């Protein structure tokens, strides 16, 4: 739902749908709590479409859960057809199953496993006979479709485009995301629940609006209005369509490209289930420490990423749980990813790692394609025994620490240096050294010779004593070439990064 | 006002022997002399236009320069506008084209 | 109606030609200013970009009423022939240049030449210290010939301007003969001559009889 | 027994270049200007071997061998009251003269040309001046 | 249930909703529509319609063929009855992710997958995007996704041996399959092979045991109940624009939600040649949802 | 009669071709202007969209008898073969193009090439300050060949115009030999030739003897 946008205006829609779906999850949690007469104190974790709760084990609670799930499934069927589907889960447990002095690890696993299994079974079998028959009734003669989500229901004309009702509401809400107050009315705004719509309203107009609940985004201060406080990663420097041009510096240096980074925490679910069970013979498996772990990740990824993104030309579209999606200028995207990884490895003492995919793209690239390709790169980075970063394709997959220590802050530095001392006539050998690194497996020993020759030519095309300075490159890039394949790939990526940095076009 | 091109044509007749000079590796086998620059096909001596342009420019630098130029880029306006100046925006392309001279009276010599 | 005419000739060099490639992508030879060569046969070539650029620059001196600071500011007579990325009606110029490849390699071999490119040794003499710094650069052999082809298209718009376009083409060829082809030609390089310059209609029906007589008489 | 194969000519060039004699200052007595014609002839022969058959290349190989021995016998440098022949030494240690006699087809010719390219690359890699 | 039709592609584009999206394999409604268009261009549309009206005609979604037929992962069988292990949670989540990523299994080990064994996907095709433009209006820069196959990997379907179907497949092999067919995508070479003895004995259509579907088939309304109570399935849309040589303007056909492959059930059902045409339309739009089943242990 | 004819040939480049692909798509290429390649073999290809668009543009200057601001107000001749989205009776054409993969990588390897693509270095010279800004463009090697294979479908109530369509296709192929394939071909890129250009019937029955001989004669 977030990433499937096909036309122009995909940035505003994309951020609006991200915020809309996070608020849908928050509203589901809060309305479920309201129906049982509980509050957010019973909410263990909300985010990423996943939410957990501790409830009373009564038949009334089970009934209210079933009827709420049925009502919201009907609402989702009416408003988004089969694109969005909510599945509910529950498992009965006792107090003795979570006290560290009385419980055992596999029971604390099974209390989660029961709800997970029942959610999985409900996800496999979604709709009954009547709902499926209602979906397959057909009988609609529509010439035209929605230009973003391709929906047929409730098509309207707007800015000479044809959008559905949901697309219309999301375009309207894209201008309302700048506010910090979001109210729930009965018919005004994007339909977020049964007879409930979400509308982003400025503070000064809040006294003129009728609502049932109000949310405040990114504020620890208890305001004059009793509101539910939510935290999301929403940093935004400029518009997405400007990020391609913003990669150029004041001197015009830099490729006119943009980057999209997708990052994921490694084995987050294993960390939640049994991350603490390794020590103390499993005595460390209770609800309290798991949910402190959850709040630690929540404060890291919904509040702290905004500070990591400060003074960077990028926008954080989705930042919740373990999945991180950012888009901006490519240099800032790489720097933001490296800084986030370092601050995470310092935050968690090294015990959890990330995997990152950083895709480069040109101007006006449709967002769904960017998200798909960056997801492939993230998956490739996961495939490299995890704790890996993949830059711009699957061939440059490195361990995060190897990319940080050896590539980003070692070779690329020892190339910007020597190579800002060479003209444009000698800044072409940078292409030649790339080809000899991509062609080492052909002609291994004469590709090495071809190097020795071509390196000693850059050190003669130089300038008087500026050449007593390129006497280091020859010794440097020779051993990088002759050690093994990993340093060859690292030097290849460093050269490609430098080429992208110094490009004038 | 209109664009035009004027060709100064002449015959360089040597009055003494001319030795411009090429490379020792590209001489004839068995020769220990200093070789002159030759055409790669006919193996006849030639007068490259770089020699003519350089000798002309150096000789004219003593006549039409008010101050002794440290380098050819320091030449006066006349010399820079005729022979070209890599460091002057308005005189990058000079209005003189020298050409390689080739032996023309080989039949008379024969 | 639509037609396409092919001007064909032999570019015969009268002096060594040095167009020039890149020192990065050269061979394992010694110090040289390498010329641009074919990847397959390693023979010197004349890229059509060089011919197009030299012809446009030379014809800007003649057919531009006002000195143009960019190629986009060229007159309509040159914009319609060489193209204009900033003009709606001149997006596709009607002239197509082709890379010229060495054509008399067998004749050169019968003349006993062993390399199709020579090395020319020059020096620069300081004006005060009078120290001679040497250098050597690569040139194509003097009497080499290259196959020159130029394709000119005639459409519904061009019919009233075909004769003027032929006049501009002849002027460009004559100016190229009276100038050098890309290289250090102020010092004697790049002198070329177009031999057997004839025009044949390769598509459509057209009469290039008088045009061919003009090519033979003027060249 | 072929001295030049597809598996050891680069290493042969490496050892040959390491065995070349030097001056009292450690500088190579051989210069690239001494072998410039030999390298040009090798490059032209390699370029022509791709298309033309070896039948018309035999004269070119013979002239290449004649140029190799002539440059071996011609180039001499006198330093510290002692004379040396850098091209002759390069030919002897690089084992070039009898590597030319085994050129019988296109493959052997291209092997020899690649061997010469490797010799030049490793000669420049070790401080070989121009 | 009779033959094992193989289509060796080089480039293909199977749009999943957008021009920049391309699936690895296509669904049986696409190939049935391709057959319908080839038959109507031939002129023998009525014969193919009569053949499709018969209950003998069976078709299945294309599956990968790499030295042996592959089958879609049976949705609904991660069951703990064969995957009960004492390993740590990290390995359990790793195998769960690996099984979730899995979409196709070799025929020789499908039952092995039901014994608790874990298998990984194999390199079949690379999906890459190409950007193209229009050099007369300088605003269109459209991206097209492909499914470039590799390692002698083809697609295969199972269908009855009919001469009309054989010649239709032979005309298909020079007409392309899905996507921008007149641009370098969709074309294939056809081969006819016999169903292996370990597979033909399992392809069934009528009994009351556990059956995994091979076709994106929507059951008739009579027996949807049995697919609802004891059926594991995935829901797939079949929307799009109905191709038509009779109308200048393009009409969106009715969105229809079928059952994917391989959805597991406890009993077989009957398919539908459902009319997804819009109202007031001259000719029909036929959507093929007729299942071929696979027996499970 | 339902038949399908298959014009098969080998497109041999006679100059370097630059069709050009996206920087991050056709692999991350260091060069500024990379050429489009196969995602696995990493060899240059000629996409069928390129051939179809260039052929339609070329035959749009001949078989249109008028001008068209869009590829919708086109001639019946072009619409019947390439297709027209807003016409009911030609919503899809009778021509099916295919990608042309590299077919002589073995021959290129035997010749001695190390790469199937080359870097061409050009520059632009300012018309005022006479300063040269360099530039690099990636091209496919000259003697590379690609398997061209184009299919034309003959159905019932369509045999009347076949003798026209044949001519159209032949003209288009000739124009593709008289023009450049996709790239900077006004400066020498992309000149191609068709080798073993013959058409065979592959489904159904048709007489292609006269078409086959006219393919070699008219070309």
């Amino acid at each position: 739902f977030i990433y499937n946008i096909a036309t122009s205006g995909a940035a505003k829609q994309l951020k609006a749908r991200s915020l809309y779906l996070d608020f849908m999850s928050e509203y589901i949690a809060d309305s479920l709590l309201d129906k049982l007469g509980l509050n957010r104190a019973n909410l263990l974790y909300v985010g990423g479409g996943h939410a957990y709760f501790v409830l009373a084990n009564t038949e009334k609670t089970v009934e209210t859960l079933v009827q709420f799930e049925k009502d919201f499934n009907q609402f989702l069927l009416a408003n988004f057809q089969t694109r969005l589907y909510v599945a509910f889960g529950w498992g009965s447990f006792a107090a003795k199953d979570i006290m560290s002095e009385l419980n055992s690890p596999e029971s604390y696993r099974q209390i989660y496993q029961k709800a997970s299994r029942m959610i999985s079974e409900k996800k496999i079998s979604r709709y009954d006979y009547r709902t499926l028959m209602l979906l397959n009734r057909g009988g609609k003669s529509s010439e035209r479709e929605c230009e973003i989500c391709h929906s047929v229901e409730n098509l309207v004309s707007y800015h000479d485009q044809k959008v559905c009702d949901i697309c219309r509401g999301l375009y309207q809400f894209s201008k309302e995301i700048a506010h910090d107050h979001f109210i729930i009315t009965e018919n005004e705004g994007l339909p977020i629940g049964p007879n409930a719509c979400l509308k982003g309203v400025a503070f000064e107009k809040l006294s003129q609006e009728s609502f049932s609940r109000v949310y405040v985004k990114n504020d620890y201060k208890a305001g004059t209005i009793k509101a539910t406080h939510v935290f999301v990663g929403d940093y935004q420097c400029d518009e997405i369509h400007k990020y391609a041009a913003l990669s150029k510096n004041e001197d015009g240096l830099g490729i006119k490209r943009l980057a999209v980074v997708r990052l994921d925490v490694d084995d987050l679910g294993a960390a939640f289930m049994a991350g603490f069970s390794r020590q103390g013979n499993g005595q460390y498996s209770t609800l309290s420490r798991s949910a402190t772990f959850s709040r630690s990740m929540s404060l890291f990824f919904k509040v702290y990423i905004n500070q990591f993104a400060s003074d960077k030309k990028l926008s954080i579209i989705y930042a919740g749980g373990d999945d991180v999606f950012a888009i901006g200028s490519w240099q800032d995207i790489i720097a933001f990813t490296v800084e986030l990884r370092q601050n995470f490895i310092k935050w968690t003492n090294g015990k959890l790692t990330l995997s990152a995919g950083i895709g480069l793209f040109a101007d006006k690239t449709p967002i769904s394609l960017m998200a798909h390709q960056t997801g492939e790169l993230e998956e490739a980075a996961k495939g490299n025994e995890k704790d890996s970063i993949s830059l711009f394709s699957s061939d440059y997959t490195f361990k995060f620490d190897r990319f940080i220590t050896n590539v980003y802050d070692d070779k690329l530095e020892q190339i910007r240096y020597f190579f800002n001392h060479q003209d444009e006539r000698g800044k072409n050998f940078i292409y030649k050294l790339i080809e000899l690194l991509r062609n080492y497996e052909s002609e291994e020993k004469m590709n090495v010779a071809r190097l020795a020759y071509y390196l000693t030519r850059l050190e003669e095309l130089t300038d008087k004593d500026e050449r007593d300075k390129f006497k280091q490159f020859k010794k440097l890039f020779f051993k990088w070439y002759t050690n093994n394949e990993s340093d060859r790939k690292e030097a290849e990526l460093a050269l490609l990064l430098y080429v992208y940095e110094i490009r004038k076009d | 006002m209109t664009f035009a091109k004027i060709k100064f044509s002449a015959q360089i007749r040597l009055e003494t022997g001319l030795h411009i000079g090429g490379s020792d590796a590209f001489a004839a086998i068995g020769a220990i002399d200093s070789p002159v620059i030759k055409d790669p096909i006919t193996n006849l001596p030639i007068i490259p236009g770089s020699s003519l342009k350089g000798k002309m420019r150096t000789l004219l630098a003593k006549v039409y320069n008010e101050k002794v130029a440290e380098k050819p880029s320091d030449d006066s306006d006349i010399l820079s506008r005729l022979f070209g100046n890599s460091k002057d925006k308005r005189f990058k392309m000079g209005r003189l084209i020298f050409r390689d001279a080739f032996l023309s009276n080989a039949d008379e010599l024969d | 109606t639509f037609a396409k005419i092919k001007f064909s000739a032999q570019i015969r060099l009268e002096t060594g030609l040095h167009i020039g490639g890149s020192d990065a992508f050269a061979a394992i030879g010694a110090i040289d200013s390498p010329v641009i060569k074919d990847p397959i046969t390693n023979l010197p070539i004349i890229p059509g970009s060089s011919l197009k650029g030299k012809m446009r620059t030379l014809l800007a001196k003649v057919y531009n009423e006002k000195v143009a600071e960019k190629p986009s500011d060229d007159s309509d007579i040159l914009s319609r022939l060489f193209g204009n990325s900033k003009d709606k009606r001149f997006k596709m110029g009607r002239l197509i240049f082709r890379d010229a490849f060495l054509s008399n390699a067998d004749e050169l071999d019968s003349l006993g030449v062993r390399s199709y490119t020579e090395v020319k040794f020059e020096n620069t003499i300081d004006r005060i210290t009078a120290e001679a710094n040497p250098r050597q650069i690569e040139r194509a052999i003097r009497n080499s010939t290259f196959d020159f082809e130029l394709i000119y298209e005639i459409t519904d718009e061009n019919e009233n301007q075909v004769e003027e376009d032929f006049k501009v083409i002849r002027d460009g060829l004559k100016l190229l003969e009276l100038d050098y082809l890309g290289g250090s030609g102020s010092r004697g390089y790049g002198k070329v001559a177009f031999e057997n310059l004839k025009a044949t209609t390769v598509f459509g029906n057209y009469d290039v009889k008088t045009l061919n007589e003009l090519l033979t008489a003027e060249v | 027994m072929a001295i030049l194969t597809d598996e050891n000519y680069v290493d042969k060039a490496e050892r040959a270049i390491s065995l070349l004699e030097k001056d009292n200052k450690g500088n190579y007595l051989l210069t690239t200007s001494q072998i410039r014609k030999l390298l040009s002839l090798c490059s032209s022969l390699y370029d022509r071997s791709k298309e033309r058959k070896f039948d018309e290349l035999i004269n070119d190989v013979s002239y290449l061998r004649v140029q190799f021995v002539y440059q071996s016998g011609r180039n001499s440098v006198r330093v510290n009251r002692q004379t040396f022949f850098p091209v002759k030494d390069l030919v002897e240690k690089g084992q070039i003269l009898e590597a030319l006699k085994e050129i019988k087809d296109r493959e052997t010719l291209q092997r020899f040309c690649r061997y010469m390219e490797a010799l030049v690359a490793y000669f420049k890699f070790y401080g070989g001046k121009d | 249930t009779y033959k094992l039709y193989i289509m060796t592609f080089q480039n293909a584009h199977f749009g999943s909703g957008t021009l920049d999206s391309s699936k690895l394999t296509f669904s049986a409604d696409r190939i049935f529509s391709a057959l319908v268009l080839e038959a109507l261009k031939m002129g023998k549309l009525d014969a193919f319609l009569a053949e499709a009206n018969q209950d003998k005609f069976t078709l299945t979604d294309a599956f990968p063929f790499q030295f042996g037929p592959f089958l879609p992962k049976p949705i609904g069988y991660p069951k703990h009855d064969q995957i009960d292990q004492s390993v740590d949670v990290k390995e359990v989540r790793r195998q769960a992710k690996l099984s979730k990523k899995l979409q196709f299994l070799a025929l020789e080990n499908v039952d092995d997958y039901l014994n608790g064994e874990l298998f990984e996907n194999e390199e079949h095709a690379v999906i890459d995007t190409v950007t193209k433009n229009q050099p007369h209006k300088d605003d269109n820069l459209y991206q097209v996704a492909t499914t470039r196959f590799s390692n002698d990997t083809s697609l295969y379907v199972i269908a009855n041996e009919s001469d009309l179907l054989n010649e239709l497949m032979s005309s298909l092999q020079y007409s392309g399959l899905g996507g921008k067919r007149s641009s370098g995508f969709g074309r294939f070479e056809l081969d006819i092979q016999n169903i292996p003895l370990e597979l033909s004995d399992r392809l069934t259509k009528n009994h009351s045991d556990k059956v995994m579907s091979l076709t994106t088939a929507l059951p008739v309304d009579a027996d949807l109940e049995e697919a609802m109570e004891d059926g594991h399935y995935l829901l797939t849309k079949s929307s799009g624009f109905a191709f038509s040589h009779a109308t200048n303007e393009n009409y969106r056909k009715q969105d229809l939600y079928k059952f994917a492959s391989g959805s597991t059930f406890s009993k077989t059902f009957e398919g539908q040649i459902v009319d997804v045409r819009p109202l007031d339309f001259p000719h029909a739009v036929l959507n093929y949802a007729k299942p071929l089943f696979f027996k499970l242990e």
